[PDB]
RNA sequence: UUUCAAUGGCCCGUCUACACGGACCAAGGAGUCUAGCAUCUAUGCGAGUGUUUGGGUGAUGAAAACCCAUCCGCGAAAUGAAAGUGAAUGCAGGUGGGAACGCCCUGGCGUGCACCAUCGACCGACCCGGAAGGGUUUGAGU
RNA sequence: CUGCCGAAGGCAGAAACUCAGAUCAGUUUUAUGUGUAAAAUGAGAGUUUCUAGUGGGCCAUUUUUGGUAAGCAGAACUGGCGAUGCGGGAUGAACCGAACGUGAGGUUAAGGUGCCGGAAUGUACGCUC
RNA sequence: GAAGCUCAGACGAGUAGGCAGGCGUGGAGGUUUGUGACGAAGCCUUGGGCGUGAGCCUGGGUCGAACAGCCUCUAGU
């Protein structure tokens, strides 16, 4: 239906991503922003976000949400770790700000890893 | 369920319905209420409380001014009356 | 008490607004509506749609515009035969209330659209359903 | 911040050191005259709400990092975000396979292993 | 706010804040000089040594 | 009843006469 | 944004040596205070006459007992007066109604008419003010400002003076200040704890000598 | 971990100090299911509510699920020993308090839920009268 | 397993709503004679409703009568015990302190400072073989 | 994880009794691209770690074919 009752049906405890343990739960979601059970991250229990995987990223928005194949857009990166953080940080102005510090982080470990 | 009873935490501590003048309309179905109430008909609806499964009818409520036919075995003394005076007759169904 | 006993996902984000509405305002009313949001249903008898007509169109009256707000379920009562025109935003309306609301005279809201058109309560009769009536 | 533990010594149940019917797990003295239970003097303590401790360094590992069970490769990289406060921990009945094959994601990941050397 | 409770009795920045007066006091004020008047009543020195 | 004020007690009048147990 | 800076900062400068005559009146007026007593004594003194001093309004009460074995009478006394732990002290409006209340928690508590000193050194250091049930320490003028502002004492020597000098405001001031927690007493009490003060013990009244206690308790 | 040194430490359960059980170990072992009633909580519907006594469909396992139908159960009306009779006068009656709301210009004003104090009428059973009218009797009544 | 509340010799708790009060007090003053009435101090005070366990006894206290070689017996109140660990009295159900989360530091209570035993074979004045 | 975050103060014996939150066992539905003959369960251990605790994870040895986390359900727990 929407977002919030997306949330409390799914976010608060039945989701395939959720690892819960001694008193903490994290997320396996491709999706998320964080790894961790919150409003501002969860982008199946919330509207557009973004989120990096090894590096290509996701992209949503609203208006095509009814349509799972086209609903996550993809764009590719394999230039440089300084380049990336560009394109990520760029692309991330005109969006909710909250989410570009921990999106970067990902990108500096994940290239770390590389 | 025996999980979240007590002592799995005590372990280790030892014939004749009747029907008030108020809901006569409301056995008429809606169709008879939209086509005979609040306006004047020559032809005047009929209430079988009979056939609703009520004996007798009482005396709680008020009547809208249109004339009806109420078919009863029994009927309240003054309910008779708040029939005349609402225009209508109770005609005793045997 | 700080949470309900239901386990409802809508109630629960009922209580979430409120909350919010009841520490971020000023209004008694929300504070009302948040505690009326705890209680039980044996503590939220249903009103009928009778009593809300006489209380809207007692005496003085003076109804005009106001919403009547009930924590609870607006019964209907089919032995009154007209039904005036009516606004009345509660948790649940029975489909015959709602129909009979709905079909002759105004409308039925939710609690979500009192507090988008009276947030604060302003011009909002708060019923109550009658206690006891225990069998 | 560094780690303090309140107690070292596990409370055992009263008796244990003297039967083998009675198992050294903790149970709470029942007795109404019993010296534990009425906490005399030179008696083996009871474990107390007061002993916890402290929550910024609970369920930490002597180096700051929460152990943190793991039997794949997906549960190694779900610690790619939390490699400064988390410690991966190889689940016992992992095979040798997927224990080095693990293990080596693990150091690309730059995530501590608690039994990396098993 | 007040992480911790300083004594302005040993911690002088603190009696300042608490006392704007403590800049200007002056306890030590001189009433004697020298010119001091002996002054007991002779009734008062006899019940005194009396008995 | 408020404490007692202070006030004066002339003893050229009567003067304090000594008491022994 | 500036204007309302330098507004805040002028009145509360101009609060500040409000504060500083203030306090400066209220020491000023102890010592007159003290100078017009030694002026009576002497002038008495020389004329063969006899002076008697003011009998002080104010009062310390420490209780020196603990919880256990107590009458209930006593235990309902002290409740009222909020001494509900050994070593706890109170000041208190010493009146007529007050004397006959201590004449029967007297083997309990320990009381006497404290100096300036006292109970300047008692409000700096064990002063905690009650704001909204909750034990705040007198850190600042803020919250004395902000709890006692309807009473016109805004500073810590307001307080002072008003519970030096018993106030028009007294209750209200004592009501606002926890109970005192002292510690136990550094050289210990005599060899007897509960006798009579006057019997070499150290309960019941004990005036002047309070104030020798509180050195100790603090 | 073992051990030593100093300090402390009476053998556990039961029963009103005693007494009764206890050589040791492993496994088993004691408030369960069900019928009714009551309080509370939650869910669905709401002057209604209840499919599973029954019938139809169910092919992929068919003792499930889904659908359909009249009785009938409880409630919607109480009182009387019983025949029986069998409820808004007066916005479905008024007064005061009363949540919340509105109005100004803290308070006042309205405004009044539920509920509580009052309060009149009505339904009866009781009495008088021959339906009207009169009681200051009554019912977990409108 | 842990945490919180916690008795009883009509209670404790839960829910439903009053008034920001002069509304109560194991209390003391004032007035009238332990009763009543109308200043101090403390506290947010309350009302209807239902529902677990208990209704025992030991010890001492002050008020009396019956008493005797001699104790003793019968009342009323008060507390402690009982549900209570800790310091001291060599040790102890009723004696003196003190009411208990895990620790660091300081200071004491009761009792103590010849040794066992942590602490003055301290100071001062007398008595005693 | 609004079922969260944050600041402050007071408090801490506990039988009868009342309330609340958790650990563990057999089986059922859902899920974990879940673990396993390159060794599942079980068992032993002067090894290591976590939790106040019920308990949990793990190293080494033995062993041979099944087993577990998460959310619900259930009980000869």
């Amino acid at each position: 239906q929407q977002d919030e009752v997306i949330w409390q049906v799914v976010g608060h405890e039945f989701c395939s991503y959720r690892i819960k343990g001694e008193a903490q739960n994290f997320c396996r979601n491709e999706y998320n922003v964080t790894g961790l059970c919150n409003r501002q991250s969860c982008p199946l229990a919330n509207s557009r976000y973004a989120t990096v995987r090894e590096l290509y990223l996701y992209m949503k928005t609203i208006e095509r949400a009814h349509f799972p194949s086209k609903l996550w857009q993809r764009i590719k990166l394999s230039k440089n770790y300084a380049k990336a953080l560009e394109q990520i940080d760029q692309q991330l102005l005109y969006w909710p700000g909250r989410q570009i510090h921990r999106c970067k982080q990902r990108l500096t470990r994940l290239t770390q890893y590389l | 369920p025996t999980h979240v009873s007590k002592t799995r935490k005590l372990r280790g501590h030892v014939w004749r319905p009747t029907v008030n003048l108020d809901r006569l309309w409301t056995l008429l179905p809606n169709e008879a209420r939209d086509k005979y109430l609040g306006k004047n008909t020559e032809v005047a609806p009929v209430i079988n409380v009979l056939q609703s499964g009520y004996g007798k009818v009482l005396g709680k409520g008020r009547l809208p001014e249109t004339p009806v036919i109420v078919q009863t075995r029994y009927v309240s003394r003054r309910a008779e009356e708040k029939i005349k005076q609402a225009g209508g007759v109770v005609e005793l169904i045997a | 008490r700080s949470k309900p006993a239901s386990e409802n996902v809508y109630l629960k984000l009922l209580v979430k607004l409120y909350r919010f509405l009841a520490r971020r305002t000023d209004s008694r009313f929300n504070k009302a509506i948040l505690k009326r949001l705890f209680q039980s249903k044996t503590n939220r008898p249903p009103i009928s749609i009778s009593k809300i007509a006489a209380l809207t169109s007692r005496k003085s009256a003076s109804s005009q515009n106001k919403t009547t707000v009930v924590v609870g379920t607006v019964t209907d009562d089919e032995r009154m035969l007209t039904v005036p025109k009516l606004s009345i935003a509660a948790l649940r309306f029975t489909k015959s209330a709602r129909a009979r609301i709905l079909k002759a005279g105004g409308e039925v809201l939710t609690l979500d659209q009192l507090a988008l058109r009276a947030p604060t309560g302003s011009n909002t009769v708060l019923v109550r359903g009658k206690k006891h009536a225990r069998e | 911040v560094n780690i303090i533990k309140k107690r070292t010594k596990p409370f055992k149940r009263h008796q244990s050191d003297r039967f083998k019917r009675v198992g050294e797990s903790w149970r709470k003295p029942r007795g109404i005259d019993s010296c534990v239970r009425r906490r005399f003097r030179g008696t083996i303590s009871m474990p107390k709400i007061g002993y916890g401790n402290n929550k910024k360094t609970r369920y930490c590992m002597p180096n700051g990092l929460k152990a943190f069970l793991v039997r794949n490769v997906s549960d190694v990289e779900l610690l790619l975000m939390h490699n400064k406060t988390y410690a991966a921990e190889i689940a016992g009945n992992v095979s040798a396979r997927k224990r080095v094959e693990i293990v080596e994601k693990a150091r690309a990941l730059g995530v501590k292993v608690t039994n990396a050397g098993a | 706010a007040h992480v911790q409770k300083k004594n302005p009795l040993k911690n002088k920045a603190v009696l300042s804040r608490l006392n704007p007066y403590a800049k200007a006091y002056k306890a030590n004020v001189k009433i004697n000089s020298e010119k001091t008047p002996k002054a007991a009543g002779e009734k008062f020195l006899s019940v005194l040594h009396e008995n | 009843a408020p404490p007692a004020k202070a006030h004066f007690v002339s003893t050229e009048n009567n003067e304090p006469v000594t008491l022994h147990p | 944004i500036v204007a309302a800076a330098a507004e805040k900062k002028s009145a509360r400068q101009k609060k500040r040596e409000l504060i500083a005559k203030r306090a400066e009146a209220y020491e000023a007026e102890y010592r007159a205070a003290e100078r017009e007593q030694i002026e009576l004594a002497r002038k008495a003194r020389a004329e063969g006459n006899y002076f008697v001093p003011h009998e002080p309004k104010l009062i310390f009460v420490v209780r020196i007992r603990g919880i256990n074995n107590i009458p209930p009478k006593a235990r309902k006394i002290m409740q009222l007066l909020r001494l509900l732990q050994i070593n706890n002290g109170i000041f208190v409006k010493f009146n007529k109604a007050i004397k006959e209340m201590l004449q029967v928690v007297e083997p309990y508590v320990t009381y006497g008419i404290p100096n300036h000193k006292t109970v300047r050194e008692l409000i700096y250091k064990r002063g905690f003010g009650k704001v909204n049930k909750q034990r705040i320490p007198l850190s600042d003028n803020a919250i004395i400002e902000a709890a006692l502002g309807k009473y016109s004492i805004l500073s810590v020597e307001d307080l002072i003076h008003e519970i030096y000098t018993v106030g028009p405001n007294f209750k209200q001031a004592a009501n606002f200040l926890w109970p005192f927690k002292l510690s136990s007493p550094l050289g210990g009490w005599r060899e007897r704890k509960f006798k009579h003060f006057i019997e070499g013990g150290d309960a019941g009244k004990r005036d002047e000598h309070i104030n020798g206690l509180v050195q100790k308790m603090l």
